[PDB]
């Protein structure tokens, strides 16, 4: 699926679990030595460098175990504590995303 | 973005003071302005927080009831107000900014320079300069120690200087000590070779701006 | 009201050698959801505002040299300054931004340590200008000594003088890593005139036996 969408919030990811995809699609390839994308933190790729003719949006299909952060958009403040995080955890052979605990107010 | 604060203050017991903190950036956008006090020779403490975008202020237990925190959106400024000043409130107050988009509780990104507040009942007085004449015995060829005495001046600071800055080899300017009468005092001593005496001279230039005072004196062994 | 307890209050390490500071919290700070530790370390060089050093108890902040490195978790945090240099002398504080009110620590005065040096002693008789004003003050000087602690006694006519003496200490000189001490007592014109013997006695680790310097009025 996709990360849950919180009002006035823009999810972000520091590092992508190996297996993410963005010529059909890019692919994060990693070995013991290092990890790097192909088809142009260990076990995790870094953000791919820009390449011209971009789409204004980046679409990522996320494998199990991805981690993200939620930041309130400009003009709002976080009522609760801590950078909220969302992870995908297998449950009874069903993929799902953990719900964050965050509200942005203004 | 930069946080700019007010200047120093020299008030009297029982009076009231207001310290302002202004941001050179755009505004306070979902930020908070925390206030930190540091009495001399003491650790930093915590006043409380003001959240401009919310209009809500939180205070520490100790200082609840004696400080009022104000934020003005139009000029993007934060204010601190002290009521019923005691003699023990002499300290420095800092601002701190904590970004709020990630979380409510957060570290302090940017700090102001700090606002020095002195609370005492005394009159602006010029310093008194006296010569701490060099020892006739001294070290007997090793070194000679001589200095000038600065006392009964208010308020600090005083910028002592020697030979108009020509000599800075061994000058020691101790931090001033508050006397019982309320007048500050400090002394500055320079160490020179024994044979240097009798041929080359010393002057302890002293400056105290708050009274616009210029005092100079000559130091020489009594012999 | 989580409360910080640094230890030691002051610390002295040789130049270019490992230093360590601790921190204690009454309540645990590790947040279950994030598995992050809301603890920050600050550095405050004298007469300047503090600057952030480390956040989340391990994440070095941008522009901080690689030598600084936090560690620990739960309630047993620590900081390390591997290969300490001259620019590291400062006071380092904890902070507990887990919840309000934020609480700082006592503060630790990281201070470079060197070999001991014997203090020098000098005494200055009162100037005649103060005599006209009716007050007298004598100055005893202790110059270029390490370590920190030293004792000074003001002795008049072989009688111990108490409650009328004040002193000040300069912070460590950067180029030489020493200290200095000066003591001065308050006496009126009537009080200073009748007596004849004024002496200064000092006791320090560097000095083998106490050294006295005295002057005779007139």
């Amino acid at each position: 699926d996709d990360p849950p969408e919180i009002p006035h919030a823009t999810f972000k990811a520091m590092a992508y679990k190996e297996g993410t995809m963005l010529s059909l699609y890019m692919l994060c390839t990693g070995n013991s030595s290092h990890s790097s994308w192909d088809n142009q933190l260990p076990g995790h790729c870094r953000e791919p460098p820009p390449w011209e003719n971009e789409a204004t949006e980046r679409i990522y299909h996320f494998v199990v175990g991805q981690m993200v952060y939620y930041q309130c958009v400009q003009g709002y403040r976080a009522l609760h504590r801590g950078p909220a995080e969302s992870v995908c955890k297998m449950t009874h052979g069903k993929t799902r995303w953990t719900q964050p605990q965050l509200i942005c107010t203004g | 973005v930069q946080l700019v604060q007010s200047g120093a203050e020299v008030k009297k017991p029982g009076s009231s003071v207001k310290v302002s903190c202004k941001a050179s950036g755009g505004t306070f956008s979902s930020d908070a302005i925390n206030w930190v006090r540091q009495a001399p020779g003491q650790g930093l403490e915590w006043m409380g927080r003001i959240i401009p975008i919310f209009g809500v202020a939180d205070y520490a237990q100790k200082f609840q009831g004696r400080v009022t925190l104000t934020a003005d959106k139009s000029t993007s400024t934060a204010y601190m107000d002290l009521s019923s000043l005691r003699s023990e409130d002499t300290a420095v107050f800092y601002c701190a900014r904590e970004r709020g988009d990630y979380s409510n509780f957060w570290y302090f990104d940017l700090w102001g320079r700090g606002t020095l507040v002195t609370v005492s009942s005394a009159s602006t007085k010029g310093p008194s300069v006296f010569p701490l004449a060099p020892s006739s015995k001294s070290t007997s060829g090793g070194t000679a120690a001589l200095g000038c005495l600065v006392k009964d001046y208010f308020p600090e600071p005083v910028t002592v200087s020697w030979n108009s800055g020509a000599l800075t080899s061994g000058v020691h300017t101790f931090p001033a000590v508050l006397q019982s009468s309320g007048l500050y005092s400090l002394s500055s001593v320079v160490t020179v070779p024994s044979s240097s005496l009798g041929t080359q001279t010393y002057i302890c230039n002293v400056n105290h701006k708050p009274s616009n005072t210029k005092v100079d004196k000559k130091v020489e062994p009594k012999s | 009201d989580i409360q910080m307890t640094q230890s030691p209050d002051s610390l002295a390490v040789s130049l270019g050698e490992r230093a360590t500071i601790n921190c204690k919290s009454s309540q645990s700070v590790l947040y279950s959801s994030n598995n992050k530790n809301y603890l920050a370390w600050y550095q405050q060089k004298p007469g300047q505002p503090p600057k952030l050093l480390i956040y989340w108890a391990s994440t070095r902040e941008s522009g901080v040299p690689d030598r600084f490195s936090g560690s620990g978790s739960g309630t047993d945090f620590t900081l390390t300054i591997s290969s300490l240099q001259a620019e590291d002398v400062a006071v380092y504080y904890c902070q507990q931004y887990y919840s309000t009110p934020y609480t700082f620590g006592q503060g630790t005065k990281v201070e470079i340590k060197r070999t001991v040096a014997a203090p020098s002693v000098f005494i200055f008789p009162p100037s005649d200008e103060q005599l006209k004003s009716g007050t007298a003050s004598v100055v005893c000087l202790l110059n270029n000594f390490y370590p920190r602690e030293a004792k000074v006694q003001w002795k008049v006519d072989n009688a111990l003088q108490s409650g009328n003496s004040q002193e000040s200490v300069t912070e460590q000189d950067s180029k030489d890593s020493t200290y200095s001490l000066s003591s001065t007592l308050t006496l009126s014109k009537a009080d200073y005139e009748k007596h004849k013997v004024y002496a200064c006695e000092v006791t320090h680790q560097g000095l083998s036996s106490p050294v006295t310097k005295s002057f005779n009025r007139g």
